[PDB]
């Protein structure tokens, strides 16, 4: 039933900002959306290296909790060690955390959800979609 | 407020739900949620009207997020 | 934590199974209920801190003469 | 998500004393708390042997209650073994329980709780805080 | 199906010695056995301890493998601190690991087997075997 | 030395074992071990035979057992 | 590791179902079956770290340019 | 039983070198032996970049079917994430693949083998080792 992986850059502009039109969008693809534990690992530091870790780390579970999280596993490795080297042909940066992320939702035939598709663009064979 | 009952029903656990807090009529299907030793009991596409309504970050909250670039 | 369900009414109320992947601990018998919304949230019946704190005591013979051999 | 592995000694600590400075501590991380079973094995012992058992018991009960009780498993009992034989090999000495205690910890990454940190901060590997 | 409970003694002596009376004994009692977290516990830190523990670690393995392990469970923690009380009462002494393994013996009411009878012998309600 | 190759049976793994390394007629029943990559094929009731008859542990095992007392 | 099983004949031997807590990783497709006694122990074929280190290597432009960013 | 989680440096620093010095180690503790799927992502960018992909994909092959590769989870991720905080409030610098790899080794306990034992050495709470 899963189509949507959110990225980072959705996950926080979403747990700090909680935009209205996002909150319809989730509650309407509900059921069909995860993350990588890539962006699981971040959203926890954001949490833990905050002035308020317990509080943070509340809001985090109760937006996990709704969602699932997927180990980044064998196929995402495989598709990530591909998708770093597509990017050293084409000459073209991308940060460590958001190509795992890339990697990820190509193993497992996932749309990308974002709200800063500019980085997404360059990598090659991805649905990819803004939901800022 | 309310306390209440577990039931155990379907090999399952179950909740009696008073009438002083119960669900609108509008309600069929429901999302429920785990969090800690919580459950949230949502209408189905309003699964995350509680999330977006309640609890927020603190205003320090990943300024940045810090990937090397 | 995510899982959907349908809601069945009982002899006198509506009730949810907790499909397993959600169920509480078989631990917890009684619950809390709060309206929030359209939205309803069950806790376990009292299990705050304070009420632990300010509550009942041990007597003062249960000790740190703790017999961990040594 | 779990974070925390009370040592059996604060867990003492605060049945007794209830100080205020750890209640803060047990309000702002309720839920992210456990004991091992080990634990669990010695107050109730504690309870036992004092004169009003069932009044302790309850005690213990409402404080347990409020926990979540993890099982000394094969992999807490491996940890404990190389704990045993690292503290040996190095001529630190620990309590039997108390390593119990830290290998079940170190078993599963939970950070311990504990006011004897000197004892504690003998063994590798293993992150350690002090509540009262 | 389980029905005996080795404790560490008689796994020392089995592992260290493999006598030709307790083989009859594994092989005909197969799928009747388990042991105590604790009992693993303690031949993890002989292996780790020893001066070979790659190969001590291996013969472990394979003795581990044919039989259960079962956690060492809240069950276990109660009747043990019972009985550490019980002891307290009848004034005779017991080490700790031991009487670990006899109240989760008790907790799942299964026989003690054993080759040191006599330390097993002082704690109430058990049945006790030696297979030495 | 006798290589081999795994079948997929009843859902689950199985293992042609060619003639030159066949089991006894006695046998029937079969219990299998696990123990890192390998699996141990011992006749029920002879379980411990392979584990008795293996490998040893060095002469310093567990000299004492260091339990206090 | 425990679990018991009946051996049944194939088409040409003797084969015996690994139920599921004990099957072999299905990443292994060969194996080697060594005789001890009346007991057969099978092992995933060529996976030794003699072979590996002895055998095949990778070509002299395989780096320590890790490019893990910083 | 698994017991040692394998850095990406010493992984190249192998499949590279071949030394008999590792050899020996890995002969030693074969079985006891894994990486993370972030290694795995990490070599097959190097094979996948190389002139010869193919010859070096297979040498790559041969290493890890040898290995037990285990998926970089949710636990993995969010130790990851205290790592990140608790280098960061220390201010101690550490690559984000090795803050990955510590992160995953801590949430399972496992020992790093790493011969960039600096940089790990500054990871709380996780047992470090060098077999070069």
């Amino acid at each position: 039933m899963l189509k949507f992986m959110l990225d980072t850059n959705i996950c926080i502009f979403t747990i700090k900002n909680k935009p209205a039109s996002v909150r319809e969008r989730f509650n309407l693809n509900q059921g069909r959306m995860c993350i990588s534990s890539v962006t699981l690992m971040e959203v926890i530091y954001g949490a833990e290296k905050s002035q308020m870790p317990e509080r943070n780390l509340a809001v985090i579970e109760g937006f996990v909790s709704r969602i699932d999280v997927l180990d980044y596993d064998a196929a995402a490795a495989t598709h990530t060690g591909q998708i770093r080297a597509e990017l050293a042909l084409q000459g073209r940066p991308v940060g460590p955390f958001d190509q795992m992320i890339a990697g990820h939702a190509r193993s497992r035939g996932l749309i990308i959800v974002t709200n800063n598709t500019r980085e997404f663009e360059r990598v090659g064979g991805l649905r990819i979609e803004d939901w800022s | 407020h309310m306390e209440n009952t577990v039931f155990l029903s379907n090999r399952s656990q179950a909740v009696r739900l008073p009438k002083a807090v119960a669900l609108p009529e509008n309600v069929k299907r429901v999302e429920v949620i785990a969090v800690g030793r919580t459950r949230i009991i949502t209408p189905a596409g309003e699964t995350w009207d509680e999330w977006f309504d309640g609890n927020s970050v603190s205003a320090d909250f990943m300024d940045n997020r810090e990937q090397p670039g």
